[PDB]
């Protein structure tokens, strides 16, 4: 009926002026467009179909050729930033808004979904999508009582839309638009559904990616313990941006690190510090080296939790951006941390594959490992035991790779090396 | 990688 | 604030 029309046939129905004539092509555009295997985007703005496609949205009264249109739209508006251009040029944004309210929900939805990609596209069609007034339709259709008598596809094309209209930066979203969507994100971070939760992660994950004052806005709606129950869920669709929020939420001040962790964040580290997925191991330990980099309190209760020994345990053996974060962990621990904290490291056994890490060739790290091996010296000053320290590295191969690093391109590898020579190894 | 953007199969 | 605090690298 529908199936394999030629380009050239589409435009012949779409140019005739039968409305029944042109809801079969439009259906029949529909279906090219909807096929995994390089549907013909540019064949079909090409042909100039577009600004057909936009009117046809407007045709109260034929609802399938809304519908079909608004699926044909979508779809070219899912492909490149000029495809989705073309679709913005189009003046298809306020038409799919308006559409926001119609009576059938499919149809609606499906404008949610066309949004959803033009908001995508980045911050310049995101704002403009706000400008036209897309926040108030789009919270209007979540504004039940309880969202579970919501169709699951409508919800979950809701939960993603909201979610491009937190996303990205420079700029980041305009900050009234983001205190009117958060109550709502809030309550779909509360849903049973997956799929829901973990693109109500992702939108928080995005809110959290930016400025003290930006993670605040998020961090005062009271959602942290939730996100941290979302850290321990089986499905790694939510695992992982549960972890970027908290991870983001931790790069802020004290105050809101402190959070995180009264919300009992620690408690899941040890499964995340040794996940079998890489990614969460190098963000979960990316999120303890910058809560190393706090108070000595919060330093404590990284002891506390028994995390210590976990974090020897990457730096033993794990991906080499992983073990390039727990180098930073260490650094940072023993930047701010007590002397009692820094001996407590070296007794967990720190001291061996921090030195064999020193054999990499990212000159960074090994800035950051040097940085560290100095911090713990210090500690051990104040102890009289620089000497004991000194024997430590020297048994495990350390002290070789300290003095062949005086040989280094980078000139402070170069003076570090040699200075740690001179002070502690005469 | 979460994708910006979704195309509609069906 | 806190100066060691470091973003995704």
């Amino acid at each position: 009926g529908t199936v394999n029309w030629s380009v050239e046939d589409i435009v012949k129905g779409i140019n005739s002026n039968n409305l029944e004539s042109q809801l079969q092509a439009t259906q029949a555009a529909r279906k090219l467009l909807s096929r995994e295997k390089q549907p013909p985007i540019d064949n079909i703005i090409r042909a100039g179909l577009i600004p057909k496609f936009v009117s046809f949205l407007g045709k109260t009264d034929c609802s399938p050729i809304q519908f079909e249109s608004a699926w044909a739209l979508t779809n070219i508006a899912s492909g490149t930033s000029e495809q989705t251009k073309a679709v913005v040029d189009g003046g298809a944004i306020p038409a799919f808004i308006s559409l926001l309210a119609s009576p059938h929900a499919h149809i609606s939805e499906q404008a949610v979904w066309a949004l959803g990609n033009i908001a995508g596209d980045g911050s310049a069609f995101r704002d403009l999508v706000i400008k036209h007034g897309a926040i108030d339709p789009l919270l209007a259709l979540l504004a039940v009582p309880d969202l579970s008598t919501l169709a699951c596809g409508y919800l979950r094309n809701l939960t993603w839309t909201l979610s491009n209209l937190c996303r990205n930066k420079n700029p980041a979203p305009p900050l009234d638009a983001v205190e009117q969507i958060l109550p709502t994100l809030v309550r779909l971070l509360h849903h049973n559904d997956p799929e829901v939760l973990a693109d109500s992660c992702w939108a928080i994950s995005y809110l959290t990616d930016g400025p003290n004052e930006r993670i605040e806005m998020v961090v005062k709606k009271g959602v942290v313990p939730q996100l941290v129950k979302l850290l321990g869920a089986t499905e790694l669709p939510i695992v992982t941006p549960a972890l970027r929020a908290i991870g983001n939420i931790v790069t802020g001040t004290d105050e809101q690190t402190q959070k995180v962790i009264d919300a009992g964040a620690l408690a899941v580290f040890p499964s995340l510090l040794t996940n079998p997925k890489t990614n969460i191991q190098k963000e979960a330990t990316w999120t303890m080296s910058n809560i190393t980099a706090g108070r000595q309190d919060q330093i404590q209760q990284v002891v506390n939790h028994g995390l210590v020994p976990f974090l020897v345990g990457v730096l033993s053996k794990a991906d080499f951006k992983t073990q390039k974060e727990a180098a930073w962990a260490i650094t940072n621990y023993t930047s701010g941390g007590t002397v009692e904290q820094i001996v407590y490291l070296v007794h967990c056994g720190i001291i061996e594959p921090l030195m064999n890490l020193l054999s990499a060739k990212d000159t960074k790290i090994i800035q950051v490992i040097l940085d560290a091996i100095s911090n713990i010296f210090q500690a051990a000053e104040k102890l009289g035991e620089t000497e004991k320290l000194s024997i430590m590295i020297e048994e495990c191969g350390g002290l070789d790779k300290i003095e062949a690093l005086q040989r280094h391109e980078n000139e402070s590898v170069y003076k570090a090396s040699l200075n740690l020579i001179e002070k502690y190894f005469s | 990688s979460n994708p910006a953007k979704r195309h509609r199969e069906d």
